[PDB]
């Protein structure tokens, strides 16, 4: 099968700039052209066909080119609205392969997090478990370090990550963290502190 | 109307059942198809064109002379050559002159003598034969139907739906506004036929001439005046607008011939025309069958009112259109948009409706309505529009009804008539039966003869006909059945 | 308004089968085409069935080739795909989508949809936890909120904060897969004069058993 | 065959590189330009005049596949009479001149 390899993987952008995404092909496919945007939850949009054509409900904000392996999909203008997911696509061969997706950003500063490290309370002592939950919020970039102060020891059990798509009013980026422990467990240790520290901002910020 | 601008219009009625209406629409025709429950569709064909087809060989009609050399050479003195004996565009002659000394030569008798020209044209008088593709070529069929209203021919009508046909087209949904969508199926091939058709052109920037022309293969390729073909810059067979003569031992003058404007066009016994508009050669004849499906039709104005009895001011008092049709022009002033109460009773029971409609449904509307077109019985026809009648008669009888229709089966079934067979709808034993036993006609008599005039019509078939008289065999005696044929069938 | 509402999305075990619908609207069907593409969790997009109009004919990649069935109505405005023989990396968000005038391959407009995960095990019901800090320090801007789901089989999910008053800065996890079970967590940041004060407790609506 | 494993095409994004005409014995050829989903069945059908339901199109190229790099050629022997040539929506108005 054809590959569409996007070499935009990770891309931001401001709102005034114009930006442009590029896609490989494992062959010669021509004006088999295809993109799209969706945003997380809501649905993909068929912008340009062919690399010059349009639907009816498409502004001029969207351009293209590229007719061969590498194509182009340059837009102009990149509103509040732009902030969602480039697919890549030929629809030469069958199948009709897919990109694996360029997710447009938008550019922030470098941001220090904040943490509200929560022990459990009495309503999860009655199940007999103690799940002590940690938050690293409000960073960017996206490379942040989860660990665990249990009296300062530091443990890699409870390193759970999950990403989150940049936010339409804050611009902000998440990485998860959950720890998994007993009621004995619970009541063995006093302190409990979650760590998180940043690519630039080298300090654990925390309720102690 | 389109169909009332003319004369040779033809009511194609839709019958119960019938909803896939086969028909040959000519080139200058219009065929009203009123279906019983559909609006009435004109229906014609527009124009047959071809933007810019090939051509073929042109024709020099005024020739022009140049650069003439003339060479003579004594009895056995090594008869005469000449360089333009075999350049381009050159046509000569070897002759035997007859030598005397008063040029000096040794003997008398037959001394030889060639002379040359440069066979050129005058600007402007090529006659271009072209042939139409059966790729390219596009019919244009127009359709109205009947919203009370009434446009003329230096006007244009709004609802004139438009369809063109190529090879590349099978059938056009044209929506017929609130009517509904027709459904036109027309067929290219089954047409003109393109493959002995030679569109023929002549200087079109004289003004006072027609601009196209529509002529035969054969003939074309039987026309002995000098052709070429677009960018051979010499013309073949060259020696037809070009003649000699006869010299005096010195100079035989080769004479210019001059032009074939009249030779050609004027004194010439029955051939049709075209016509060209820009970069389209248009055609004035021609014929092509379609088949109407009305399946997606509706009347308008079902939803209304009747109207009012009395207010219709007369803006065009009833007459006859020449079909046993008669038209009028309501303009109503009160309650509108309104079904027009449209009657035209019997007479001897002056309850009975007759009226054979034509426009279905007639309506006043917001801006329209009032031209209702209706067929009527022979002779007193009391048409009402309400309680307002314009009391009338018309003029038609009730066999001779008939006997018009048995006239438009004279006249309809010319040479056009033997492909159009399809004026009605899949008759079964009426219309295939008649292909068969006239497609064995038609093409025989296409085949034999080749068309051979009026003329020898009359007097091969006056002979063959004596023959028939003058015969010993009574099983030959049918002769004069034979050549009956000839002189009965084909002398319209 | 042109809508394509997916339906269909069920909890069935490997090896078995789904039907489902897609209720179209905004465009006559006959004249366009009708397919349907998967989304894998890890953001990888895949074909599912692509197929012309008129119901002609059916393609499947050779990942699905055999084992699918994808047919149609064009009056009823519903788009099938009967599935069966579930392989476990069925768990994709199925699709449904609606090709221009010129069947171009790509599909301009296309619809919500939905989940259909195919898991193994039976599913398990999450609970509720509005935790609370213990040993702690001083005040600041904003402290952000607490609540763990945990102990569940299998996404998706719907949690919101205080059935949707507070929902300033929101950070929303999917999923981690993790011993054939997910956890994920949410977050709203309020100033620390708002949680000691007011009430907080959050929601814990999770689509496996369908229970708080 | 080749192509049996594949679909039948768009109707949509064939078009006529070449002119149907007649072979000078009793065949139509043809050449189409699908710059669409790439290889499939050609939907090649041919009805006839006096029936528009059956397709009478008796093939001379089966299976036609607008391959990556290949595709295109279509021939048919035809019945007499106004044939309508169907590649798709792109259709071709054709008589058979042969009886
Ligand atoms: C059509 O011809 C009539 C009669 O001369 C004239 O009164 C009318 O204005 C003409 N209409 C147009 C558009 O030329």
């Amino acid at each position: 099968d054809i590959v569409m390899t996007q070499s935009q993987k990770f891309m931001s952008t401001s709102v005034g700039d114009r930006v442009t995404v590029t896609c490989k092909a494992s062959q010669n496919v021509g004006t088999n052209v295809a993109w799209y945007q969706q945003k997380p939850g809501q649905s993909p949009k068929g912008l340009i066909y062919s690399a010059s054509y349009r639907y009816s409900g498409v502004p001029d904000r969207f351009i293209g080119s590229g007719s061969g392996t590498d194509f182009t999909l340059t837009i102009s203008n990149v509103q509040s609205g732009d902030l969602a997911e480039y697919f890549c696509q030929q629809y030469n061969n069958h199948p009709l392969t897919f990109g694996a997706g360029t997710k447009l950003e938008l550019k922030r500063a470098d941001a220090a997090p904040t943490v509200s490290i929560f022990p459990p309370s009495s309503e999860q002592l009655t199940s007999g478990g103690a799940s002590v939950v940690c938050f690293l919020n409000n960073f960017y970039p996206k490379d942040i370090n989860v660990k665990w102060k249990i009296d300062g020891s530091e443990r890699q059990d409870g390193v759970l990550n999950s990403w989150t798509d940049q936010d339409s009013k804050d611009s902000t980026y998440s990485m998860s963290s959950t720890l998994t422990l007993t009621k004995d467990e619970y009541e063995r240790h006093n302190s409990y502190t979650c760590e998180a520290t940043h690519k630039t901002s080298t300090s654990p910020i925390v309720k102690s | 109307s389109r169909c009332t601008h003319l004369e040779n219009r033809d009511f194609v009625t839709g019958t119960q059942g019938t909803t896939r209406v086969t028909l040959v629409l000519e080139l200058g025709g219009c065929v009203t198809i009123t279906a019983e429950g559909k609006p009435s569709m004109d229906v014609w064909l527009d124009a047959i064109y071809q933007e810019n087809p090939a051509q073929t060989r042109e024709y020099c009609l005024h020739a022009k002379l140049s650069d003439t050399k003339v060479a003579a050479r004594c009895p056995t003195m090594g008869p005469a050559t000449l360089a333009e004996e075999h350049q381009g565009g050159t046509v000569c002659k070897r002759d035997q002159s007859d030598r005397g000394w008063g040029n000096h030569c040794g003997l008398f008798g037959k001394g030889s003598i060639v002379a040359c020209v440069k066979a050129a044209c005058e600007a402007k008088k090529k006659a271009t034969g072209h042939v139409y593709d059966a790729n390219k070529i596009v019919y244009t069929v127009k359709v109205e139907p009947h919203t009370g209203d009434y446009v003329a021919a230096n006007e244009t009508h709004s609802g004139r739906k438009t369809a063109s046909f190529t090879v590349s087209s099978e059938k056009t949904i044209l929506t017929m506004g609130e009517y509904g969508d027709v459904s036109l199926l027309c067929r290219v091939a089954s047409g003109v036929d393109l493959a002995q058709t030679v569109i023929l052109e002549l200087d079109k920037t004289v003004e006072h001439l027609p601009t196209a022309w529509q002529v035969h293969r054969d003939w074309f390729n039987d026309l002995a005046l000098p052709w070429k073909h677009e960018g051979a810059r010499n013309w073949n067979n060259a020696e037809r607008l070009v003649e000699f003569g006869a010299p005096h031992a010195v100079k035989m003058d080769v004479y210019n011939l001059g032009d074939q404007t009249g030779v050609l066009l004027k004194a010439l016994a029955g051939v049709p025309v075209a016509h060209i508009e820009g970069t389209k050669y248009h055609l004035k004849s021609g014929h092509v069958t379609c088949e109407v499906g009305l399946e997606k039709l509706k009347m308008k104005g079902l939803t209304y009112t009747m109207c009012d009895k009395t207010k219709f001011t007369w803006k065009r008092a009833p007459t006859d259109s020449g079909h046993d049709t008669v038209v009028m022009e309501v303009t109503f002033s009160g309650t509108k948009p309104c079904r027009i109460p449209v009657r035209a009773v019997a007479h001897g029971s002056p309850d009975v409706n007759v009226a054979m409609l034509i426009t279905p449904n007639p309506t006043i509307e917001n801006n329209g309505g009032g031209f209702i077109e209706m067929q009527l019985p022979p002779g007193d026809n009391i048409i009402y529009v309400g309680e307002l009648s314009y009391q009338w008669f018309q003029k038609g009888s009730s066999i001779g009804r008939v006997f018009q229709k048995t006239k438009k089966g004279i006249e309809r079934l010319t040479v056009i008539g033997e492909h159009a067979w399809d004026f009605g709808s899949a008759g079964g034993f009426l219309s295939s039966i008649g292909k068969a036993l006239h497609t064995v006609l038609g093409g025989a008599f296409n085949s034999i003869f080749g068309g051979v005039g009026f003329l020898p019509k009359l007097l091969l078939g006056v002979a063959l006909a004596w023959l028939g008289l003058n015969m010993r065999n009574p099983t030959m005696s049918m002769s004069f059945l034979l050549a009956g044929v000839l002189v009965l069938a084909m002398t319209l | 308004e042109v809508k394509l509402e997916e339906s269909g999305g069920g909890l069935v075990q490997p090896g078995g089968s789904l039907k489902l619908s897609c209720a179209a609207s905004g465009f006559t069907f006959s004249s366009y085409g009708m397919s349907w593409v998967r989304q894998t969790p890890d953001k990888r997009l895949e074909l599912v069935a692509a197929t012309n109009s008129d119901g002609d004919s059916t393609y499947y990649p050779d990942s699905v080739k055999g084992r699918f069935t994808i047919s149609r109505d064009r009056a009823k405005n519903t788009l099938y795909l009967q599935m069966s023989s579930l392989k476990s990396e069925d768990t994709a968000m199925y699709y449904c989508t609606r090709v221009l005038y010129d069947y171009d391959g790509e599909f301009a407009y296309w619809g919500q949809g939905t989940l259909v995960t195919v898991s193994a095990a039976k599913t398990t019901p999450p609970s509720v936890y509005p935790l609370a800090p213990g040993s702690a320090a001083q005040t600041n801007s904003m402290v952000t909120l607490g609540c763990l789901v945990k102990g569940y089989f299998p996404e998706p999910v719907t949690v919101t904060w205080n059935s949707g008053s507070l929902s300033s800065g929101v950070h929303t996890f999917p999923a981690v897969l993790q011993s054939d079970l997910y956890t994920l967590s949410s977050s709203v940041t309020v100033p620390s004069k708002t949680w000691p004060s007011e009430t907080v407790t959050c929601n814990v609506a999770h689509p496996a058993s369908s229970t708080k």
